[PDB]
RNA sequence: GUUACAGCCCCGCCCCGGCAGCAGCAGCUCGCCGAAUCCCGGGGCCGAGGGAGCGAGACCCGUGCGCCGCGCUCUCCCCC
RNA sequence: GGGCCCGGGGGGCCACGCGUCCCCCGCGAGCGCACGGGGUCGGCGGCGAUGUCGGCUACCCACCCGACCCGUCUUGAAAC
RNA sequence: GCCGUCGCUGGCAGUCGGCAGAGCGAGAAAGAGAGUGGCGCGGACGCUACGCCGCGACGAGUAGGAGGGCCGCUGCGGUG
């Protein structure tokens, strides 16, 4: 629960968490654009 | 992971000391190359030597 | 010396930056930013001069003293706390005051002061609530909002402006509405009031006082 | 030494 | 076991290697593949009760 | 770096067991994973009698 | 002017069948008859208001015979909309079956 | 075994442990209906032990996996052959059920065998589950739903929201 | 009696015939999970301890935000 | 798939001096923010000399839950 | 959170101050060693060592045992 406590014990957790936040925010963008083209293509 | 991070306590000099620092693990299990909570989780999870 | 730069590392979440250690190293150009290894005041006098101690030893010591406190962190003073505001309270929202002499009245939210208390106006002419501070924890924010984006709130309506002024009692001392406050009330009322009258029946709504009645339960209804 |  | 250990301890010593001397309890069986050999496992069903008196 | 390495190590163990079963299923056989080497034991009964 | 509190009944104390925990009271709130509707009321102030023989001071007012014990809703209780409340002093058992005001603050809406 | 919740169908494959005599023992497969796979494996060993000189110690589970219903949107008739222990003997039964899933039909059997014969799931052995055509079903309860023009009303509908309101001014109506 | 003025089941060839989607906001048709997991929010209870020092140093005698962990800026120069 | 994810022809790295030999091919300075060795506010309000404020316990009374009378011998006592 | 017990047969004589220099909790033996040649006058508390301080675990009890009572009663030697 405490971020800075985990880093004092496992500094590599910061890299893992940052990657998850970027990876998860990147995959969300892909679906939103993927879902849109499905909507726009359907309207065609 | 969660068993050892939330509820992980070391038996250091026959006392129940919370694992709030890596130096706690290194001073006791360092002779086995176990110097951090991550080494401790790997020795447990994989059942090391 | 050099002018400070905006942090090159944008915040991803609280406590984690966007860029790793080596990404920041390149951004900060650290590859080329390398580096290598009075207590007495003299005065004249009519002896000639006296060396004077700025701060003197105490003339008295108590029989007992308390030790020092251990050092903590994050325990900021109040003036440095961050202020939060419910997302449902946006400028122009019609709030319901829940406490004080004005409890039940419906007011117009203007802005959140630096101390975090809300600034609201009745307006005075509709329900007799002047420019007054109020805690957001003691207001029900309704879904009724008026657009006051074009309303100019005087820059001097700050926290110190509304802070109560002590009155001494030796009989009683009474609060006097300063002439400045009356001028201030008109400046803001004269703008918000015509905006209220653009919405039909809104002025009548702000004249009325909220109350619970038979069969009306807060958890059931929408404000 | 190199870092400096 | 004493003899085989001392001989292994002496045979491996001259060879500069390491051998197991201590016994160990049976470990859990390691992963393995089972070949069906192009046959379907026999379906089994419980048999009806029959009063064999 | 030990934590970084373990992450890669754990990932391969996870992926490898997935991959092993797929190649068995591909050929119409069964992959039987190794009996677990680790157990967690929780006492659920009191101390009377 | 009008009412600005919800009507609640002091149903009883926290208890098993043969043990009673008087530091917690169980409030039945009018209209709240499921556990899913109790969310609005959690953390809300609760006032047991009563009258006594001797006069007592009044904030922003002159002395009268009204007295109050304050508290607040701490959590839901059961599946039918009861809430647990804690008070600055345990409610007297003479208050079972009587009115407990539930205010509309601290407001989260 | 407890018939907790809705049962699932598992495919359990096991064999004797290989030995020098028989290096490749044959593979036995059973259809097991159970709450979870851990229970599914346990029941498998309870049945093969009855049919073969085999038990958990001298054999292993080669594959445990749920068998998904193949036509979950189709209505079928299932015939279930089962044996069970009553208080004073064992009896073979044949029963029919209508469902969308085979596991759903077996779960109906456990509730039904418990209701009509006070049979606990530990005394019931499902031997066979077969989807049956409408023309082969025997039980009139199942067969009365083989009507392409089936129609029936819902008489005397009982008010189920009896505590909302708890006190009301008007009496409920049961005709709809 | 066998697609007709409705439909249903199976099969052979059609790139597992082709497209979305994909254990689905058709907020429930059926699962197990998270090194393959992170973000934000709400209610409740609690605040035990009290000399942790930092830097200047025998060319200095300061200052009580100090350990470990994690960042930021400056000691470079431009641009918006 | 594994081999610091072997060797050759847009996105993250706890890569970042060099003389070299060659496998292979021992001290930079500052400043600052903090999920960082257990809470503070460098935040506020009301009332107050003759009827009001505080007083755990203590006196009387009330209510809710609990609650059989002790010593003893006894396997077993509230015991008819 | 607090009380006590037990254990660490744990720590503190280092209050080593201008005849001065503040440390030894730290992953991994043993020296903050000694040399020979190539302006102010200032710096809390402590230590009834039978004292003070820290950390961890624990706490049912008849018969019975043991410890501590700055619990209580009467008289004697000292002392107040
Ligand atoms: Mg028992
Ligand atoms: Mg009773
Ligand atoms: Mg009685
Ligand atoms: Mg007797
Ligand atoms: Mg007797
Ligand atoms: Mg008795
Ligand atoms: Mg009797
Ligand atoms: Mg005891």
């Amino acid at each position: 629960k405490n971020l800075r406590i985990m880093l004092k014990l496992n500094p590599y957790a910061k890299t893992m968490r940052r990657n998850t936040i970027l990876r998860q925010a990147r995959n969300h963008k892909l679906r939103v654009e993927r879902a849109a083209a499905a909507l726009a293509a359907k309207s065609d | 992971n969660e068993l050892i991070y939330k509820r992980g306590y070391g038996k250091i000099n026959k006392k129940r000391i919370a694992l709030t620092d890596n130096t706690l693990i290194a001073r006791s299990l360092g002779k086995y190359n176990i110097i951090c909570m991550e080494d401790l989780i790997h020795e447990i999870y994989t059942v090391g030597k | 010396k050099g002018k400070p730069h905006c942090s090159r590392n944008p915040v991803l979440v609280r406590g984690i930056g966007r860029y790793s250690r080596s990404a920041m190293y390149s951004r900060k150009a650290l590859y080329k930013r390398k580096y290598a290894a009075l207590a007495t005041v003299t005065k004249p006098v009519g002896g000639g001069t006296r060396v004077v101690k700025l701060r003197k030893m105490p003339r008295y010591y108590p029989t007992e003293d308390v030790p020092r406190k251990l050092l903590s962190h994050g325990k900021k003073p109040f003036s440095q706390h961050v202020r939060k505001l419910r997302a449902s309270i946006t400028p122009g929202t019609i709030l319901i005051i829940l406490t004080g002499r004005h409890r039940g009245k419906r007011v117009v939210f203007l802005k959140q002061l630096s101390s975090g208390l809300l600034l609201v106006t009745g307006p005075l002419s509709l329900n007799r609530v002047p420019l007054r501070r109020t805690h957001q924890k003691f207001v029900i924010a309704t879904s009724t909002k008026i657009d006051i984006s074009g309303v100019k709130i005087p820059k001097h309506l700050t926290d110190a402006y509304f802070k109560k002024k002590k009155l001494r009692k030796p009989e009683k001392e009474k609060y006097e509405i300063t002439e400045q406050r009356k001028v201030d009330q008109k400046a803001v009322d004269s703008q918000i009031l015509p905006k209220i009258k653009a919405v039909p029946q809104l002025q009548g709504y702000l004249r009325s006082v909220f109350a619970l009645t038979n069969g009306v339960y807060p958890h059931k209804l929408v404000f | 030494r190199g870092l400096r | 076991r004493v003899k085989e250990n001392d001989q292994k301890k002496k045979e491996a010593k001259e060879k500069g290697t390491w051998v197991q001397l201590k016994r160990q309890p049976a470990p859990p069986r390691e992963a393995h593949f089972v070949r069906t050999n192009g046959k379907e496992p026999e379906l089994l069903e419980p048999i009806p009760y029959e009063f064999m008196a | 770096e030990k934590a970084k390495h373990y992450h890669k190590e754990y990932r391969q163990m996870y992926r490898t067991e997935i991959r092993m079963a797929r190649m068995a299923r591909k050929a119409g056989n069964f992959y039987v994973p190794a009996e677990p080497k680790l157990a967690f034991v929780i006492r659920i009964r009191g101390i009377n009698g | 002017s009008g009412r600005l509190w919800c009507k609640a009944i002091f149903a009883g104390y926290k208890r098993g069948l043969r043990n009673q925990r008087e530091h917690t009271a169980l409030l039945k709130i009018e209209g709240v008859y499921a556990r899913d509707e109790t969310e609005f009321y959690l953390g809300k102030r609760c006032a047991y208001v009563y009258k006594a023989k001797n006069n007592t001071v009044t904030p922003g007012g002159k002395p009268n015979k009204t007295r109050v014990i304050w508290g607040k809703v701490t959590r839901a209780h059961g599946n039918s909309g009861m809430v647990r409340a804690k008070f600055r002093s345990n409610l007297p058992a003479k208050a079972i079956g009587h009115r407990i005001r539930v205010m509309l603050y601290p407001s989260r809406i | 075994m407890k018939a907790s919740g809705t049962l699932r169908e598992y495919k359990v494959v096991g064999r004797c442990l290989p030995t020098p005599k028989c290096r490749t023992p044959p593979l036995y497969r059973m259809r097991i209906f159970a709450p979870n796979h851990v229970v599914a494996k346990s029941r498998f060993w309870y049945f093969v032990s009855q049919l073969k000189k085999m038990k958990k110690s001298s054999g292993e589970i080669v594959y445990c996996g749920q068998v998904f219903e193949k036509s979950p949107l189709r209505v079928k008739n299932f015939g279930i052959w089962l044996r069970y222990d009553s208080r004073s003997g064992t009896h073979n039964m044949y029963r029919e059920y209508r469902d969308l899933t085979t596991a759903g039909a077996v779960t109906q059997c456990y509730r039904d065998m418990g209701a009509r014969h006070r049979a606990r799931a530990h005394s019931i052995q499902i031997m066979k589950v077969e989807e049956i055509a409408a023309s082969k079903c025997r039980r009139p309860a199942v067969k009365q739903f083989h009507d392409s023009k089936i129609k029936f009303p819902l008489p005397h509908r009982v008010l189920r929201r009896q505590h909302k309101p708890r006190f009301t001014t008007k009496r409920p109506n049961t005709f709809f």
